[PDB]
């Protein structure tokens, strides 16, 4: 019908128009690397981690928010899509702290994970690191600005699927950063949400800190009584 | 690539495809696939009826002389139907290599015992049965090996608790060592370590 | 060392070697329990330029194994495992004991 | 019983002192290895290897590490390979001794024993000094050593390994040609080499039958293909023999070692492949990838590659093998453990045929017999 | 310490007759070194 | 900053202490109770503030491979001070 | 030879479990939800079968955890539901399977950020 | 059809002879297992115990399981035997320093959480 | 001539010429009841006859040996015997029939 | 490459049986055995006075755990449980809550000595040097609870042992 043929790695698929390179590779089962794209909230492509090889195209393109052309070959698995996210992971932990062993995202974090699959195992980097202050926006969320990687997630959600307009970013370049630019609480009924869809520790729940590992943790699943949604 | 990246050897690969072809070509009628490995060692996967024919041909044959038993054990995997893996390494000194024989098996169904192709088999189809539960046919003294006497249940299985069903402890009423249900002061602490990010794309499956 | 040397005699004669040559227990000629602090050498991968990690994965480079044969899918000459062993040389340094 | 050489029950049945049948039963030492092995992660699982075979540590640790290496895909560093075979082959000098010294035991001459436990405790102070324990190492890892040689340890090797061969002929002058001993250990054991190779004996078991194999002559690992020495060989598959076969591959030993003091490269001691093995400290507390990755290796551990192997190597009790399955992930699918006493006790019941009691535990001695790798 | 003598025997020790508050003339133990001396006397390092 | 309960028990850094009513105090009489005297918290909190002229300081509890991983302080908000989050020391620039 | 058996798999007599761990359990079969602290979907894949919590209590010596259930660690991983239901159903353990959940497609468009008259322009990027 | 392989029984019928075989030699073991083990138990107890364990797979109806329970129960007997057991182990069966769990419903709802 | 093959329990074998044919031709002898088309009938002779023709060629024992690339001519004894009796055992098997039965679907799938 | 142990044919001539005939009738071969025992009973034994005299150690030897501090007293472990992750005993127990001055420390750190096999992958996984293996091995006990040690008695043994513990490590870790 509507439908175009792209191919994955020389793999036929059909899709609808205007998906992106990202769902292509997802409907074989690629899940591609990303830092900034939230498949609930609005495209950003900030983060540059999703860069991948189109065949016969020499630059890169941004896969969560370029959309498909018909007969494009993707290639997840080429040698400038793995430069790609290696030289992304490089900028990425340039400024990054040293925080692993006190941060509550330790065994459960993107960034980690994502270093130790698609990025290199050494630096490079020779200079000393940024640092930036705290922020308080109240005694759920708990805020470790350093560590944030600029992702902008937090922004989008707030503003998107919360409905408020607190968050954003003030300054620019190197120094740019997330923030009420003012004391304010961030406080709604869908705020801590914004702990699980951070991936790096700048956003931790206060509750929790300290208190486990997610490893030696049990999961149960289960349904909430909290209220009549379930 | 040169440093740290295990380098590779063809031409073992190349021979040990030919024998692999040579193998399958010889018996048809038991060997169902055949593979090297990018290691160069080479597996049969054969049919359980023809345990003992392959054997037998991999021992005596002057283009094989596998004359060597290293190992034998079972592996368990719930997820198939038929659950046991049954796995032979052979060794050949004339040749100066090694082969692997892969069979299956469920719970209820008997292999053949190879004591008569191997004597050295005797007490690895002693341990299989002791560890699996997988009974072999013809076995000229099969009972348990490694298990404590009158001890139910085999233990390399997958569905087997790690600390078991019981413990022995010493009791003065009687006098004597007796069995109770296992209780813990301590519980072993299952840890969840694999990421949900995906390691090796050559071996991705299909999405289904 | 110790020992009076009638007595390094006797043990000579009686074990038929010169003892002394070759003590067993470490006088002095042992390492010093305290030593200069190493430097250790870096590794290979220890460069700043031409270093990307995907040139030096061999974790990445290991493949499933390769299929002959599926059972589902000329003379031919016989072939064999490995070509016969060569036979073992008999020791130039000492073949007998 | 002393002459048990550990938990081992042989049951006995028994016509005057001649014995009309050996039926070894096992499992006193089962601990569920290969299960718990199971449980762990590639890291976590080498330090049962050390406990398999207690008496040739770092060897079962070399094909732990060997297998896990070649699943890997990746390989040691020049330097790493020399410690290995050179640490190899001190261990095999261990279990030497300890066969040898405790065979001699049981039949009566319990002199050797003294004499050479000192040289053994000689060889646990090496042991100590490169990874501070004396015998439970864990210093062969997956990715080559744990840390590189202390800096004056070549030189005590040096100092030990030039007297030990004097070590080694006193021992022959209290045992090769006593009149004694060699009527408790000729024709005692026989075994012929297509019973040896049929049964599945490895090791000295086949070399005291004639039978010309050593997998480090034929399938070599790490550098043994760079080293000079000669395989003994046996003629008539006795205790005897076996003895003496021995005694010339401690000496063989001492020869390689040799070879590896003048021999030890410099370099790098682990692979320089940071997602196996873990960074030095300094970059852990200054670099950032450094860092996760140290996290990474020490809390999930690295992931294997998908699929099986069967690594053997020349253990100084025969063929120790490792069939290895992979299933993706940080954790070992399958372990499974060939220990060659398994084989070698297997057959104790037919080379005990027409032989006494003494004899039996002469029998028992010559097999080189430690519980530890045959039950697991 | 006595340097002539072989390595083990080269350094020791003449326990305190009279410890923390128990009689140590006849019950001496390895426990009752400090660790400075614990350092010296086990060869751990040359220096006192 | 040691300190005993009602009950005469010295209470651990924790802050644990049998209650009164808690018969585990039964496995200390005859014995004694492992308290360990040199409380972190309050050793901390003598250390004095170290004044930097840089609005970003650098940590490594000294001794440099000795120590912690290196962490950078940004000094910036003056109403408090710079903690180290592996060390405890404190850091501020010159203030008024 | 093939005798013709015609009952359905049973093997509870031959593993050696106590009746009581297999008449009073109730096994889960589920595809695990993804951990919603991470983007990754890798432990989404398989099957996985689980018994039933039992209690934990503490040990009055260190306070650690004890428990008295044997089967509080094991869990099972199968290719497809069918295979975990199979191998519930021989051994003799009362199960609940839940159908896999997956995240529907979604539509995304980076230029509806910008709309000229709806409501999905960011007001901030 | 269903296309299932023997151990040693084709239909219920053999298996049976050999469940009835293996009790034979079970029943005339139970005397000399007493005294060779100097145990406590009179004759008829262990008679009992013997019966009380073949009763309880009486609702198998598998050839091969069947088969199977057999071979293990000829285990059990080899073992008994040959006096590789011990008298702990025979003691075993009769779980002398269990205390007794109650199966009513007030009484679990008294003790605990469990069913 | 020689004595100590060196392995135990394999004696010296005198004449060791004859023996080797007769084994080869009681070989040839037993594939000649085998399926022409069977790939074991053909291998099979076709070694057997180049190790007869290199027996018949050669008359010095050593350098047939070394020829026969079987390590010590006792030894090619015993294999030869070893192939008659496994050429006797496929026989009675009949291997070069057609796959007995196929595998289930997933059962040689790996990982999982 | 082999040579053979057992394979040499003694000498025929009427000199070599009469030696032989001496060997066998008047035992020369059982006095060399003597002679040897002769030989060692005038050497000096290898014996050492313990607890007088004691065994040789290393600096990276493995002995009885200490957590240590900070120069400034403060403690050196911040709950991390990397140690708890790696120990393949399952040796260690952990419970951590921030303290009252905000820091990222434990309430719960135990270690059974009975359950430790001393591999010292611990020390290896620690970040900041906070759990070590310490020189001492004589801490035998005469109960099965004095070796289930908690964080107050791992506290007290990185302050006995502190002194000997840092010259160790320094001494140490430029090869780690
Ligand atoms: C019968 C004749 C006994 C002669 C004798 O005992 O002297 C052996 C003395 C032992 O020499 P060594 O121990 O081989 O050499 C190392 C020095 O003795 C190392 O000597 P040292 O520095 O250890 O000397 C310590 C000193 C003190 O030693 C003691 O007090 C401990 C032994 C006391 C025994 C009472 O030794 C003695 O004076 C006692 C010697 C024997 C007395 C008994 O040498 C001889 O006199 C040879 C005599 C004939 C030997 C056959
Ligand atoms: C003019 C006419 C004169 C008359 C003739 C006089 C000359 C006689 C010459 C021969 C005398 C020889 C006497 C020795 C008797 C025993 C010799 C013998 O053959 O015994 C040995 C074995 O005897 C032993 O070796 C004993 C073994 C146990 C040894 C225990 C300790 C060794 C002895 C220590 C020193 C002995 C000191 C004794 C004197 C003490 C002072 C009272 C034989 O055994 P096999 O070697 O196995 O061979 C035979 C079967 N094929
Ligand atoms: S956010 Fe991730 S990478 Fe950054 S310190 Fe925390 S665990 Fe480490
Ligand atoms: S705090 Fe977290 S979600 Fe917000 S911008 Fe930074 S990394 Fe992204
Ligand atoms: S030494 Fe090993 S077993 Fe002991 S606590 Fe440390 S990691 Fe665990
Ligand atoms: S001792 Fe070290 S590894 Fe263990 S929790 Fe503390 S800081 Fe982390
Ligand atoms: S995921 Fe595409 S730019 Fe961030
Ligand atoms: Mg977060
Ligand atoms: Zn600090």
């Amino acid at each position: 019908s509507n439908l175009i043929e792209v191919f994955v790695d020389g793999q036929s698929v059909m899709v609808e128009p205007g998906t992106t390179v990202l769902q292509a590779c997802e409907k074989v089962g690629m899940q591609i690397p990303r830092f900034c794209y939230h498949e609930r909230l609005s495209v950003a492509g900030n983060c540059r981690m999703c860069l991948v090889e189109i065949e016969k195209a020499p630059k890169v393109v941004a896969a969560c928010a370029m959309p498909v052309m018909k007969g494009w070959n993707i290639l997840t698995n080429s040698e400038k899509s793995k430069k790609a996210r290696e030289g992304v992971m490089e900028f990425l932990l340039a400024n990054h702290p040293l925080d692993c062993p006190i941060c509550d995202q330790g065994g459960e974090c993107d960034l980690q994970d994502q270093s130790m699959m698609f990025g290199s195992d050494r630096s490079r980097f020779l200079e000393g690191k940024r640092a930036v202050e705290d922020k308080n926006i109240g005694p759920l969320v708990k805020t470790i600005m350093t560590r944030c990687i600029q992702c902008t997630r937090c922004i989008r959600f707030a503003s998107e699927i919360a409905g408020v307009d607190d968050l954003g970013t003030t300054g620019r370049g190197n120094d740019m950063q997330v923030g009420t630019y003012i004391e304010k609480m961030f406080m709604s009924e869908l705020s801590g949400n914004i702990i699980d869809i951070c991936p790096v520790g700048a956003l931790t729940s206060k509750p929790y800190a300290f208190t486990a590992r997610p490893w030696e943790t049990r999961k149960t699943e289960s349904i909430d009584v909290m209220d009549a949604v379930g | 690539t040169r440093p740290t990246i295990r380098p590779r050897n063809d031409v073992v690969h190349k021979q040990l495809s030919a024998f692999g072809q040579y193998v399958a070509e010889i018996l048809p009628k038991y060997v169902q696939q055949v593979q090297v490995s990018c290691f160069n060692e080479l597996e049969i996967f054969i049919h359980p009826d023809g345990v003992i024919p392959v054997l037998t041909f991999l021992r005596d044959h002057t283009n094989a002389q596998f004359k060597s038993l290293a190992d034998l054990t079972a592996v368990d995997v719930p997820t198939r139907q038929n659950r046991f893996e049954i796995v032979y390494n052979l060794l050949s000194l004339r040749f100066n290599s090694r082969i692997r024989v892969k069979t299956y098996t469920d719970e209820l169904t008997p292999i053949e015992s190879s004591v008569t192709v191997y004597k050295a088999a005797n007490w690895y189809e002693r341990e299989i049965w002791d560890m699996f539960g997988v009974f072999f046919a013809n076995h000229p003294d099969l009972r348990r090996i490694l298990t404590d006497y009158g001890f139910e249940g085999h233990p390399f299985r997958k569905d087997f608790p790690l600390s078991g069903y019981v413990e022995l402890r010493y009791d003065d009423e009687v006098k004597r060592v007796v069995a109770e249900p296992v209780e813990l002061a301590q519980e072993f602490r299952k840890f969840d370590l694999n990421s949900p990010w995906e390691a090796f794309p050559a071996y991705r499956q299909p999405p289904e | 060392a110790s020992a009076t040397r009638v007595i390094q005699l006797l043990r000579n004669w009686a074990s038929g070697r010169d003892l002394q040559a070759k003590l067993q227990l470490r006088y002095q000629e042992i390492s010093k329990r305290t030593q200069p602090p190493p430097k250790l050498p870096v590794g290979p991968s220890h460069k700043l330029s031409n270093n990307y990690y995907c040139t030096r994965d061999g974790r990445r480079e290991a493949m499933p194994p390769s299929i002959v044969m599926s059972s589902q899918k000329t003379e031919k000459k016989a072939v064999t495992p490995a070509p016969p062993i060569k036979r073992w040389e008999l020791s130039k340094d000492q073949p007998y004991l | 019983h002393p002459a048990a050489h550990g938990v081992l029950r042989l049951v006995m049945e028994l016509s005057g002192e001649m014995v009309r049948k050996c039926d070894p039963h096992i499992g006193l030492l089962h601990r569920g290895t290969e299960k718990l092995i199971e449980y762990k992660t590639y890291l976590q699982a080498l330090p049962y290897f050390d406990r398999l075979d207690y008496v040739s540590m770092m060897c079962n640790e070399q094909a732990y590490s060997l297998a896990v290496e070649k699943l890997l895909n990746i390989q040691p560093p020049p330097r790493a390979q020399w410690i290995r075979v050179l640490f190899g082959e001190i261990t095999r000098l261990l279990n030497h001794i300890m066969a040898v010294t405790t065979h001699a035991l049981d039949i009566g001459a319990m002199t050797p024993f003294f004499w050479m436990f000192e040289e053994r405790e000689k060889m646990f102070e090496f042991y100590e000094r490169v990874s501070g324990a004396r015998m439970h190492a864990a210093y062969i890892r997956p990715g080559g050593v744990h840390q590189d040689l202390p800096l004056g340890l070549l030189d005590d090797i040096y100092e030990f390994s030039k007297n030990f061969s004097f070590r080694i002929d006193e021992l022959e002058e209290m045992l090769t040609n006593n009149r004694i001993w060699r009527n408790r250990t000729v024709d005692i054991g026989v075994v012929t080499a297509e019973d040896a190779l049929n049964y599945g004996f490895s090791g000295v078991m086949l070399r005291g039958s004639g039978i010309q194999w050593d997998l480090r002559k034929t399938q070599p690992y790490d550098v043994y293909d760079q080293v000079e020495f000669d395989v003994p060989i046996g003629s008539r598959g006795d205790c005897y023999d076996r003895y003496l076969c021995r005694v010339e591959e401690m000496r063989q030993s001492l020869r390689i070692i040799s070879q590896c003091l003048n021999k030890m490269p410099p370099g790098e001691i682990k692979v320089d492949d940071a997602k196996v093995s873990p960074p030095k400290r300094a970059e852990m507390k200054t670099s950032m990838e450094s860092l996760i990755h140290h996290f990474k290796l020490y809390t999930e551990g690295y992931q294997v590659p998908p699929g099986a192997t069967y690594t053997a190597i020349e253990a100084p009790k025969g063929e120790f093998g490792v069939y290895l399955v992979s299933d993706g992930s940080s954790r070992p699918y399958r372990c499974k453990i060939k220990a060659p006493g398994f084989a070698h006790l297997a057959g104790l019941d037919k080379m005990s045929k027409g032989h006494m009691l003494a004899d039996v535990v002469a029998i028992i001695g010559t097999q080189d017999i430690v519980f530890g790798e045959v039950d697991r | 310490e006595d340097n002539k003598q072989f390595f083990g025997r080269h350094r020791w020790v003449i326990y305190t007759t009279e410890m923390n508050g128990r009689d140590t003339f006849w019950d001496v133990d390895g426990s009752m070194v400090p660790p400075e001396w614990h350092r010296w006397l086990h060869c751990m390092t040359d220096d006192p | 900053g040691v300190r005993t309960s009602p009950t005469g028990e010295k209470v651990t850094h924790t802050g644990q202490a049998y209650d009164d009513g808690d018969y585990r105090r039964v496995r200390f009489s005859d014995r004694q109770k492992e308290v360990n005297e040199n409380f972190a918290i309050d050793l901390i909190a003598e250390q004095p503030v170290s004044e930097v002229g840089s609005r970003v300081i650098s940590c490594d509890g000294g001794g440099g491979a000795l120590g912690h991983p290196r962490v950078y302080i940004n000094l910036d908000k003056e109403t408090k001070t710079g903690t180290c989050g592996y060390c405890g020391l404190q850091f501020r620039q010159p203030h008024h | 030879q093939l005798i013709a058996v015609d009952e359905k798999l049973d093997i509870t007599t031959l593993t050696g479990v106590p009746e009581e761990h297999i008449k009073t359990r109730k096994v889960r079969i589920f595809v695990p939800a993804r951990n919603n602290m991470q983007s990754g979907v890798n432990n989404t894949k398989k099957w996985k079968m689980e018994f039933d919590t039992r209690e934990r209590w503490e040990n009055p010596l260190m306070g650690w955890s004890s428990t008295a259930d044997p089967l509080s660690n094991l869990v099972l991983t199968f290719s497809t539901k069918e295979d975990a239901v199979a191998f519930a159903e021989k051994n003799g353990w009362s199960f609940d399977v839940e159908e896999r959940k997956v995240p529907k497609p979604k539509s995304k468009s980076y230029g509806a950020n910008f709309s000229w008259n709806k409501r999905t322009r960011v007001s901030t990027k | 059809g269903t296309s299932v392989k023997p151990i040693f029984s084709r239909d219920m019928n053999e298996a049976k002879r050999r469940v009835r075989e293996l009790y034979r030699a079970w029943y005339r073991e139970v005397p000399n297992t007493v005294h060779l083990f100097q145990l406590d138990i009179s004759v008829k107890q262990g008679r009992d115990k013997v019966r009380e364990m073949f009763m309880k797979n009486a609702h198998v109806t598998d050839p091969r399981v069947v088969d199977l329970l057999v071979i293990k129960g000829k285990m059990e007997l080899e073992e008994t035997i040959n006096v590789w057991k011990q008298r702990t182990h025979i003691m075993r069966f009769f779980h002398e320093t269990e205390a007794p769990r109650p199966t009513d419903f007030l009484s679990k709802f008294y003790v605990g959480h469990d069913p | 001539l020689k004595k100590t093959t060196g392995l135990v329990g394999l004696a010296v074998c005198e004449t060791p010429h004859e023996r080797l044919k007769i084994l080869y031709t009681k070989i040839l002898d037993v594939l000649g009841q085998i399926p022409k088309n069977a790939a074991y009938r053909k291998y099979t002779e076709q070694i057997t006859n180049e190790k007869l023709g290199m027996v018949k060629a050669e008359p010095d024992v050593k350098k047939l040996e070394e020829q026969l690339q079987g390590g010590q001519i006792e030894e090619v004894i015993l294999q030869a015997e070893n192939e008659l009796s496994l050429a006797r055992k496929m026989l009675r098997w009949k291997p070069w029939e057609p796959l007995v039965e196929e595998p289930p679907a997933n059962q040689w799938k790996w990982p999982i | 490459t082999y040579k053979f142990v057992n394979m040499r044919e003694p000498s025929m001539d009427m000199k070599s049986v009469t030696d032989r005939a001496a060997q066998t009738l008047l035992w020369t071969e059982l006095v060399r055995g003597l002679g040897m025992t002769l030989s060692y009973l005038f050497r000096e034994p290898a014996t050492i006075n313990y607890p007088f005299e004691k065994g040789p150690l290393s600096p990276r030897f493995r002995g009885e755990h200490a957590l240590r501090r900070y120069p400034s007293g403060e403690e050196r472990c911040i709950a991390c449980k990397l140690c708890e992750a790696v120990c393949p005993a399952q040796a260690i127990t952990i419970e951590a809550e921030p303290r009252a001055d905000g820091s990222r420390r434990t309430t719960r750190y135990d270690i059974d000595m009975t359950k430790c096999i001393y591999c010292g992958f611990c020390q290896e996984a620690c970040p900041v040097d906070a759990i070590v293996e310490g020189p001492n091995f004589e801490f035998s006990t005469e109960t099965h609870e004095e070796l289930l040690y908690n964080k107050e008695k791992l506290l007290n043994n990185g302050d006995k042992w502190e002194a000997e513990i840092a010259a160790n490590i320094q001494a140490d870790y430029l090869y780690r």
